């Protein structure tokens, strides 16, 4: 009795794999043609975005190489608040500094 | 069973995907409208101060460093050792 | 029974190992496929970004690097001190 | 590759400056280094009085 349990589950785990393994197949498929879909729509956003920032790029440089210092002057200011506006950082000065120049008495 | 869920199952995402590729292009188009309009709103600011920066260089000059330097330090710590 | 046993392991296993070998060569058009996308959308960026910047080159430079600036050092935690 | 190579040989040292930007871009996107610069530095050139 045993002997042709064991046979009889044989076959049955074997059906099943079959089963599993044309499911397996078919997933795979659908998965490629999915990513495939996904990259397609990837590129062509890449490309609008790359106009944009082209389109943009242009007014910029325009706008700003009617004075370039001026714009690298407060560029760098914004920069430097938007860097510094997190408080997890140190910062190390000294009283002989120039912005300090007046802390020493007149 | 397995073979139809499967079935199904590819069905099923193909048009999701779809769907997402048509957000994800739709996402791509508003950042490139939001890039450039944002644009055109730092461009016409930039022109408008000029005039008076190039009228008084020297105070707006000081004003407008002092003011940052106020802002980055009033953010962050402060060590002022000598060296 | 215990050889009618390890043919049916036998007869298990195999249809897996097929199966797992689909899904990675699937897996291998689709990082191709992929790829080759990905490259064509950073050629059409670049191949657009370039005229403009070939057309005033410093004030591109320089507010590109301030904006890259400003974003990794946002990032990261900062220390100034003097050397 | 050969994709890349015949777009990017227009101009080399604008590829090179645009990928060096977008990898210290991507690298230190993780809060979990620490940079030592100093007011010295060119970029805290401003941060200087006029």
């Amino acid at each position: 009795y045993n002997r042709m349990r064991a046979e009889r589950e044989a076959v049955a785990r074997r059906h099943r794999s079959q089963g599993q393994e044309e499911a397996e197949k078919l997933r795979a498929t659908a998965d490629y043609e999915v990513t495939r879909t996904l990259a397609e729509a990837e590129r062509q956003g890449r490309i609008m975005r790359g106009e944009g920032d082209a389109e943009a790029a242009k007014l910029f440089a325009d706008a700003f190489s009617k004075d370039p210092d001026f714009y690298a002057f407060i560029r760098s200011l914004r920069a430097y608040e938007n860097s510094f506006s997190g408080n997890q950082d140190v910062m190390v000065m000294s009283p002989d500094s120039d912005f300090f120049r007046y802390m020493k008495t007149p | 069973q397995y073979i139809r869920e499967a079935e199904a199952y590819t069905n099923e995402v193909q048009p999701r995907a779809n769907g997402q590729a048509q957000r994800i292009l739709e996402e791509a188009r508003a950042y490139k409208a939001q890039t450039i309009l944002e644009a055109q709103g730092e461009v016409a600011r930039f022109a408008k101060l000029l005039p008076e920066y190039k009228a008084a260089p020297e105070i707006t000059r000081e004003r407008l460093y002092i003011e940052t330097m106020e802002k980055v330090l009033g953010n962050t710590r402060k060590v002022l050792v000598n060296d």
